[PDB]
RNA sequence: UCCCUACAAGGA
RNA sequence: GUCAA
RNA sequence: GGCUAAUCCCCCAUGUGGACCCGCCCCUUGGGGUGUGUCCAAAGGGCUUUGCCCGCUUCCGGAUGGGCCCGCGUCCCAUCAGCUAGUUGGUGGGGUAAUGGCCCACCAAGGCGACGACGGGUAGCCGGUCUGAGAGGAUGGCCGGCCACAGGGGCACUGAGACACGGGCCCCACUCCUACGGGAGGCAGCAGUUAGGAAUCUUCCGCAAUGGGCGCAAGCCUGACGGAGCGACGCCGCUUGGAGGAAGAAGCCCUUCGGGGUGUAAACUCCUGAACCCGGGACGAAACCCCCGACGAGGGGACUGACGGUACCGGGGUAAUAGCGCCGGCCAACUCCGUGCCAGCAGCCGCGGUAAUACGGAGGGCGCGAGCGUUACCCGGAUUCACUGGGCGUAAAGGGCGUGUAGGCGGCCUGGGGCGUCCCAUGUGAAAGACCACGGCUCAACCGUGGGGGAGCGUGGGAUACGCUCAGGCUAGACG
């Protein structure tokens, strides 16, 4: 565009859309179970992965997957949602921290422990 | 509870009336004076005038009404008073009006 | 009244005054109006007092009124002799 | 020291107080381009002596009123409807926009 | 802390002779001799291509790893040489190479750089006289970096200093080993120097 | 009418090159000129001189050129590779002298018109002057 | 669970 | 009927 | 209701002087001088007690602090386009320290807007900070400056100063006391409680130091401040060992069953010796004060340490924390088993349906290490809002066409002006920060001192090529 025109119109910063609206972009934020469903991945995935309907104190209620294999979440588990969304279950865009409120940390699991809240096993 | 420095209340309530009442007097005896002056009554009006002057000037020696707040006043009042007569008789009393 | 005081500028167990000129009403690390010293209390170096002789006059002069700390360093440089 | 500011009278519809229409040209902050702003001032006129259409100083001056804060210093040149017109025109094109529009 | 694990491991992955331990690196055995290959259950199998990330990384990792010094540190150090004026290459290395830690090596009053860590860990170096127990302490020149008067009785000081005997010292270092003293002299020219490592792909690979 | 004379000519000059023309004329202008009179000190052209295209007023500007060359396309290189107006009608571009440009390290000139006249970039440096950078040569 | 091919479906 | 190869 | 002191209040005098009216002079908005008239001063106290100290009054000035005004700059929406009655200006008043619709009476009918008025949304602003090659983007915690607020709203009193966070009055909400009439209260001070939340600490020590208030001083007050406490929240330093040691234990992992790996790693020998125990043990603190001198300059003397029996010095002295992420490509690091579109991984591309370097486990490996990862947010890469630095025939993008308003842009020659533009000098650009140098804590982080910068704006002087403007001229553009 011509200068004139830049003067009077100028170029147009864009801002970008969050993809946690998990309220006040905190970096965690607590809910409650509603559903403990489960569900069916996106076309070129199948299986039965693990979800939850979370009602937020953020006063939102969205669904939240559940990492691990191991799981004890019901329709009353108080549980941290921490963001970071499955690219296969369209709809779902954060994870819950396992090893926070009532959601138990993956058992029997050796290696990314941190991540799935496993605390260290005695060697022996 | 209770900061015995509220002794700072009581002072200024006495100081409030204190002042109150010197400016009362002034505002009423300047009135007076432009009320006489608007009626030709020079050395009479004069005579409050200087009253009036010298109340307000004193006003001035304390927080009352101290400052160029004195000057304001006795300057717009030697106006009116001066005014007033002209339209109308000569000063008689000399009273604060100069010569 | 203006003042001429010690502004704290070290830090912790490290203490570093500044010779200031500033009102009296300030916050003694505030905004000053004129460094005319420093002072090392724990001479850590052999320069640890120093004082503008010249302007400490200037302000004294003018009605600049030294804390006790501040008049001692003070007359340390010589701001008061006269010989 | 007080500003000093040259302009010409759009207004003399006050009394004792005409607007000057005042120009200057500068830089624009990211484009280069010499870009052109004006603004209005309401300029203290005691003796009515300045006309519509007459180029002027105004100097800053302490407050005649609320908005009047210039005084005419003095007559640079007068008689320039051209200025006056531009600024008329301008303002006619106005009333030509929003649902209360008019002319061509 | 320090790396404090399998040092000749380091060697063998960067397929060169580092003297992490000093002495026994010169035996039949710096391990370069007996399996000069990487460490670990493929240390054997038909190297691929590195690539031009892989070759820089490794380089980088062989320099730090020689004076043993942390990654944070190292990096540090890195960045203070950037900043500075002069060839980054060069000044980086004259730093590494003025850590007090290494110097002591430098002179010979330890072995190794990671005893001659301990060694200032421990209280028995002394630079122009007054203790230093400060590995990364800045080696300036003029400085004297001398043994611990107190320490200079040590079996593994005298050995160390004997050794020195008619032992050679760096053009940038005095050594009197008599007096258990040397002498910082001037900082070293990468010609003084003859690091297995091309400080070049190293400036590179933090560029990235 | 030409928006921008200047523009013109430093095209002009552009256009003829690239099809090796000997000459190209220009409708003169002084300030024209003395551009010309800076491209031939700095030899980048062969040099101008006034004529009168039907009894109006011009500049032949003689072209400058490599000698002949090697393989395919035995066409010389340019004296004049690169010639870009800068400050423009509608965008004038003013430089402080503190500003005034380096082209290619050297290799290459600015032209600046200066209230001391219109000058290369060295000479507006070395006289201490700013003002308006009208085009880059090289 | 099996038949089918890894499934869907259909079949015992 | 769908995923892949 | 009664008594009473004063540095409390008032009257009279004195008038250096100052205030006000009118005149005149200089100066130019209300600055300075002068004359007449008028008006205006005061507080006493202490002694080493008859002459010094603290203080009082009027005035001129200094200094510091501050009020008010002006140019320029300061986010998003035009799915906000018209806004305005104290509104704009005037005269005369009121008000103030002071200008002003600040407020009022009356007259005039104005003022503002596309250069974005009005409306809506959001927000304390700055020095700076983060990021970036830069231009720029983002940001404003800590520290320093300015503003604003002190449960919400309004108001004024006192005073040099407030419309006053720990002052006052009223209205509203809330809590509490209540003998039901009526009262008390405001932590966005320190510390702490509770609620909300993913989340943010001691109801600590001291007044020793710096600073503040009052006092002649002694000294008192000071949750300001100087310290300690808690939290890997951050940055920096440091330790978990150093040297020797097999063609190489055992176990575990692989295997072409020959062997390869974990690996000098361990064991073990020798050495040093973090922690811990003894001893010594601080700078920060020399003033105020006192004596000499003269309550001065100068000299002499005494008192005072929370931190703390801490730092640091010396003696003795144990071999004694390692974890976390990752190993399909991007990206450093590979094998076995389990599993069988399941359980699951996943930043993007993608991986798992019987031999998966991608799932889970193990061995091995890479990276970093008192941390390592994760999530969220900001800049980068993104020349992916392009000023530097992009585009529109078919990829997203030429308005369906025209007329023409504002606006942007403007051929050739001469002259004036000097607005843009360029140059010189000068003021400004606080400190902190940033950069360089030297220096103090053993280093560093941190800190001290010194040096170099700087755009923007103000002022004076200068230049005139280009742009602008004024004046004259031309004919190549345009029109006839
Ligand atoms: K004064
Ligand atoms: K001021
Ligand atoms: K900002
Ligand atoms: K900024
Ligand atoms: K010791
Ligand atoms: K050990
Ligand atoms: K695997
Ligand atoms: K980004
Ligand atoms: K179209
Ligand atoms: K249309
Ligand atoms: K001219
Ligand atoms: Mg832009
Ligand atoms: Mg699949
Ligand atoms: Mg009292
Ligand atoms: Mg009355
Ligand atoms: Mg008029
Ligand atoms: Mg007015
Ligand atoms: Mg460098
Ligand atoms: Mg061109
Ligand atoms: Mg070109
Ligand atoms: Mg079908
Ligand atoms: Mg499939
Ligand atoms: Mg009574
Ligand atoms: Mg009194
Ligand atoms: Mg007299
Ligand atoms: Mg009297
Ligand atoms: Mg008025
Ligand atoms: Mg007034
Ligand atoms: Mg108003
Ligand atoms: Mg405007
Ligand atoms: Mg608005
Ligand atoms: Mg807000
Ligand atoms: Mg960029
Ligand atoms: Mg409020
Ligand atoms: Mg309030
Ligand atoms: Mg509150
Ligand atoms: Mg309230
Ligand atoms: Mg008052
Ligand atoms: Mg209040
Ligand atoms: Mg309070
Ligand atoms: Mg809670
Ligand atoms: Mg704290
Ligand atoms: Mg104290
Ligand atoms: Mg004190
Ligand atoms: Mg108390
Ligand atoms: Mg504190
Ligand atoms: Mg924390
Ligand atoms: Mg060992
Ligand atoms: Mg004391
Ligand atoms: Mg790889
Ligand atoms: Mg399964
Ligand atoms: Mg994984
Ligand atoms: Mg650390
Ligand atoms: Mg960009
Ligand atoms: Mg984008
Ligand atoms: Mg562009
Ligand atoms: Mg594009
Ligand atoms: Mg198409
Ligand atoms: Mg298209
Ligand atoms: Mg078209
Ligand atoms: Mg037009
Ligand atoms: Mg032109
Ligand atoms: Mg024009
Ligand atoms: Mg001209
Ligand atoms: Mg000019
Ligand atoms: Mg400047
Ligand atoms: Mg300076
Ligand atoms: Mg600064
Ligand atoms: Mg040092
Ligand atoms: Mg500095
Ligand atoms: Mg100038
Ligand atoms: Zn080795």
């Amino acid at each position: 565009p011509t200068i004139n025109q830049l003067v009077r119109k100028g170029r147009e910063k864009v801002r970008k859309k969050s993809k946690v609206p998990a309220l006040k972009g905190a970096p965690f934020r607590r809910g409650v179970c509603t559903v403990v469903r489960t569900v069916t991945p996106k076309k070129p995935n199948s299986a039965l992965r693990k979800v939850a309907k979370v009602r937020l104190t953020s006063g939102y209620e969205v669904t939240a997957y559940i990492p691990g294999e191991g799981h004890n979440l019901q329709e009353h588990s108080v549980v941290l949602i921490r963001g970071g969304r499955v690219k296969d279950l369209p709809g779902v865009r954060y994870h819950i921290v396992r090893g926070v409120y009532d959601a138990a940390g993956v058992k029997d699991r050796k290696k990314s422990r941190s991540k799935y809240g496993t605390k260290k096993p005695k060697e022996a | 509870r209770n900061l015995s420095a509220l002794k700072r209340h009581r002072q200024s309530l006495k100081r409030r009336l204190r002042n109150k009442a010197k400016k009362s007097a002034i505002k009423t005896l300047s009135k007076k004076a432009i009320q006489l002056a608007q009626e030709g009554k020079a050395e009479e009006a004069l005579k409050i005038m200087r009253k009036a002057e010298s109340l307000i000037d004193k006003a001035a020696k304390g927080s009352t009404l101290h400052k160029n707040a004195a000057a304001r006043r006795k300057s717009r009042l030697m106006r009116k008073v001066r005014q007033l007569l002209e339209a109308a008789g000569a000063p008689l009393i000399g009273g604060g009006l100069s010569a | 009244m203006v003042k001429i005081r010690l502004a704290r500028f070290g830090s912790k167990h490290n203490p570093h005054y500044r010779i200031v000129v500033t009102d009296a009403r300030r916050k003694r690390d505030g905004k000053y109006i004129e460094k005319i010293g420093y002072y090392d209390p724990r001479k850590t170096t052999p320069d640890w007092l120093k004082v503008d002789v010249e302007r400490a006059r200037y302000w004294l002069s003018v009605g600049a009124q030294p804390t006790d700390t501040a008049r001692r360093l003070l007359r340390q440089a010589g701001v008061f002799r006269q010989e | 020291p007080k500003k000093v500011l040259t302009g010409v009278v759009v207004s003399d519809k006050m009394q004792k107080t005409v607007t000057v229409l005042v120009e200057r040209q500068f830089p624009h902050p990211l484009y280069g381009k010499v870009i052109k702003r004006s603004k209005k001032y309401l300029a203290h006129d005691p003796e009515e002596k300045y006309k519509l259409g007459d180029v002027v100083e105004i100097i800053e001056s302490r407050p005649i009123s609320k908005r009047k804060r210039f005084r005419v210093l003095r007559l640079v040149e007068s008689g320039r409807m051209d200025l006056v017109e531009k600024y008329l025109i301008r303002r006619q094109n106005y009333e030509s926009l929003s649902k209360r529009g008019g002319k061509a | 802390g320090r790396y404090i694990g399998p040092v000749c491991r380091l060697c063998r992955r960067e397929g060169v002779k580092l003297y992490l331990k000093g002495e026994r690196c010169y035996s039949p055995k710096c391990a370069m001799e007996r399996r000069p290959y990487p460490p670990g259950q493929h240390g054997q199998k038909r190297a691929r291509r590195p690539s031009d990330y892989a070759v820089r990384l490794r380089e980088k990792q062989k320099l730090r790893r020689i004076y043993g010094i942390s990654e944070r540190q190292f990096r540090n150090l890195f960045e203070e040489a950037s900043k500075k004026k002069g060839v980054t290459g060069s000044v980086f290395l004259g730093l590494l190479e003025s850590r007090l830690d290494n110097v002591v090596y430098r002179l010979g009053f330890a072995v190794s750089r990671r005893q001659a860590r301990q060694l200032v860990r421990h209280g028995h170096i002394t630079v122009n006289g007054r203790r230093v127990d400060l590995p990364s302490y800045r080696v300036r020149p003029g400085d004297e970096i001398a043994v611990a008067e107190k320490s200079r009785n040590l079996e593994l000081i005298r050995q160390n200093l004997e050794a020195m005997k008619g032992r050679k010292v760096g053009p940038w270092l005095s050594l009197d080993v008599e007096g258990m003293k040397g002498k910082f002299l001037r900082l070293p020219d990468r010609e003084d120097l003859a690091l297995p490592v091309n400080e070049q792909l190293v400036i590179e690979f933090y560029s990235r | 009418m030409l928006t921008d004379p200047i523009a013109d000519m430093l095209t002009r000059i552009r256009n003829a090159t690239r099809v090796y023309k000997e000459s190209t004329d220009v409708p003169a202008s002084r300030f024209k000129e003395e551009i010309l009179r800076i491209l031939a000190r700095e030899g980048f052209i062969k040099g101008y001189e006034r004529v009168d295209v039907d009894g109006k007023p011009y500049l032949r500007v003689y072209l400058k050129y490599g000698p002949r060359r090697q393989g395919p396309d035995p066409r010389p290189e340019q004296v004049i590779h690169h010639i870009r107006r800068i400050s423009k009608p509608g965008r004038r571009v003013y430089v402080g002298v503190k500003e005034i440009p380096r082209v290619r390290r050297g290799l290459g000139i600015a032209i600046l018109s200066t209230s001391k006249g219109v000058l290369t970039d060295r000479e507006a440096r070395k006289l201490g002057v700013g003002g308006e950078l009208i085009c880059e040569v090289w």
